[PDB]
DNA sequence: CCCTGGAGAATCCCGGTGCCGAGGCCGCTCAATTGGTCGTAGACAGCTCTAGCACCGCTTAAACGCACGTACGCGC
């Protein structure tokens, strides 16, 4: 028989994992060519350099890392242990972005 | 007495070229003040910041440009632009 | 380049949660999520490219995003 | 000397120029300012004026009444969200908030 | 005879609307400039303010507290409640940074 | 002054929460409520004593008031 | 020309007063710029500079480390009740966050 | 060229408190730019309180409100007292 | 238990007072305006050379998809 471990055993597991170490989560190039084709709407000429990207993905992902927090904090305020669209909603409303 | 610098005519001439028929009370054109006061300072601070990043020393017609395309939001930064452009051309001629 | 908002794999989407300590992900957070990515890039990018544009460059630098990011109260460390 | 035509009439605008021109050089933001500075700036200001005061004079016509009250100013700022955006992290004496109500509050 | 018994709720949604289109200051003069008097002297004793500087932080502070009560609210909708809890408010200030 | 913290009245709390659209209010939520006052007046006026005190002054104008909450990002027009 | 004393030596200070009082000048700041303005700029830097590195260095103790790392500089910074609050709306780069979890999600 | 930067005058202070431990070159990057970034606020938050009172000097008294302002807690006491026991030793 | 008629009370439209803050006028004076004059930042032209852009092997950890069931969102 399988070990069959139970559900949320392991996504603890990667919670410990992901908050010690320091690896960047988003891949290089599929967040790199995103960054192209948004620059893409307001200079068709344009280049990035390799730190530049760099710089990106760490901020979004540290915006996003801190706007998890705060979606999964109104998951336990709404009685949840599952992180919604409309605690995203909320999230952006009381941080005053949308 | 002591001459305060304020914009509380210069917001009454725009109200009246806009809308010729309302009034507007000190309250409000305090805040009027206020918010014309405040903005100022934003667009100044960011061009005195775009020039220093590039190490230059005078604040330009395009220092302003920058400064209000990255304050004014979409739509209303166009026409600010569009407006602002308007302004330095017909300074110009 | 089309379709690169599907680059931000779903796997992708779940470090990132499990980093900011949640322990279930809804099917429709994935979608969001990159809506709510979308957003935040199309504001900090557009920023970096006035910033680029100012400095009569062609190419965006990571000293032009330390601005873009500062000036929306989101500094950013080590460039 | 010639006549002392003002700045704001020569680039057809009613905000002062050189009271712009003056703030910048006396406000420690750099060592010159260029020409089309205070022009532009003063556009900018303009026009952020003119687009408040015509929606609060809507807003103000909304409700019947002539003369422009802090309400009608917090009115017109929230209601358009250019200005909404813009002026987020803005708190404004005397206006209240929208009179919105949830539809699950809703009777 | 019957008295008019209103509900719980229809009188607070009407107090709602009547407070939305409102202008005037919630919070009285006095109660309020005697806190301010008592949290300077504090931190410097034998000080004053002026009227309007009163004003001004009367003002600021009923505006920064109905933005976190439209957070408190929006919170307990989100939380499937109609009414607000002090945890509420900690999740508001939490999420804002404060 | 002491218990002055009791000065913004349950009613006032309510009034206040009344603009902000909530449609029930508990009874916990005004020692709170006051709690958040406080902490939030501890900061402005603090800043504000130290405006003042730069200014050599011994009254806190409200100038020094705006410049207390223009620089948190919360800035107040109309003074 | 005497002995060439720098002005960080004479307050006690590794920070650098002239180069402190040098950007300050050409950061059109202000006209005038004291002479107690760098010394007291630097002193408060090398204090933070202090407390945040002796932070960090109790943290890379405590994973064994030798060695100074960002992850060691973004753990030392929100540990720290004031430092976080201070760089509250500041991103670290390859620093991560705090390892804590809600006492809910745990088993 | 020459590029301005604080990073031999942090490892100085970095001996000072701890001499067993040093510093990476990422580290050194953050480190040079959490000086600097403080480095504007103060300086301009000193600039604009300069304007307030229509001042043209920048004084210590200037830098020390403005850690005030910005520093909260014991930090800002802390660094208050060590700027002026740093005047004391330098005037 | 749900649909509909009548009446209690807070809210909305309206006539009269007036008053006190807003709109308009007079100086006039100090900050905006005119002309000239240089030091000098800046636009422009040529070199370059160091880093980004495009394509290629490859291999391998990262990612799409399907089967299953039990913690959990949701209805009452």
């Amino acid at each position: 028989k399988p070990h069959r471990y139970r559900p949320g055993t392991v996504a603890l597991r990667e919670i410990r994992r992901y908050q010690k170490s320091t690896e960047l989560l988003i891949r290089k190039l599929p967040f790199q060519r995103l960054v192209r084709e948004i620059a893409q709407d307001f200079k068709t000429d344009l280049r990035f350099q390799s730190s530049a990207v760099m710089a990106l993905q760490e901020a979004s992902e540290a915006y996003l890392v801190a706007l998890f927090e705060d979606t999964n904090l109104a998951a336990i305020h709404a009685k949840r242990v599952t992180i919604m669209p409309k605690d995203i909603q909320l999230a952006r409303r009381i941080r005053g972005e949308r | 007495k002591t001459r305060k610098e304020s914009y509380a005519i210069y917001v009454y001439k725009v109200l009246k070229q806009v809308h010729p028929d309302t009034g507007i009370s000190s309250k409000a054109m305090s805040i009027m003040n206020s918010f014309v006061n405040d903005v100022f300072e934003r667009i100044a601070g960011e061009a005195s910041r775009l020039a220093h990043y590039n190490k230059r020393s005078t604040i330009t017609s395009r220092e302003i440009q920058t400064a209000v395309r990255l304050l004014l939001p979409g739509e209303l930064a166009k026409h600010a632009v569009s407006e602002g452009t308007k302004a330095v051309t017909k300074y110009t001629s | 380049l089309r379709d690169n908002i599907q680059g931000i794999t779903k796997p992708a989407i779940r470090r990132l949660a499990r980093r900011g300590g949640v322990k279930r992900i809804s099917g429709l957070i994935y979608e969001e999520t990159r809506g709510v990515l979308k957003v935040f890039l199309e504001n900090v990018i557009r920023d970096a490219v006035t910033y680029t544009e100012h400095a009569k460059r062609k190419t965006v630098t990571a000293m032009d995003v330390v601005y873009a990011l500062k000036r929306q109260g989101r500094t950013l460390y080590g460039f | 000397r010639a006549k002392a035509k003002t700045r704001s009439s020569r680039a057809g605008l009613q905000f002062p120029v050189g009271r712009v021109h003056r703030l910048l050089r006396k406000g420690n933001y750099a060592e010159r300012v260029g020409a089309g500075a205070p022009v532009y700036l003063a556009a900018v200001l303009e026009y952020l004026t003119a687009e408040i005061l015509e929606l609060a004079g809507n807003a103000a016509r909304d409700n019947k009444k002539t003369r422009i009250i802090p309400r009608h100013l917090q009115l017109a700022v929230r209601n358009d969200e250019e200005l909404n955006k813009l002026l987020g992290r803005v708190t404004i004496a005397q206006g209240g908030v929208l009179p919105n109500i949830q539809s699950v509050l809703l009777p």
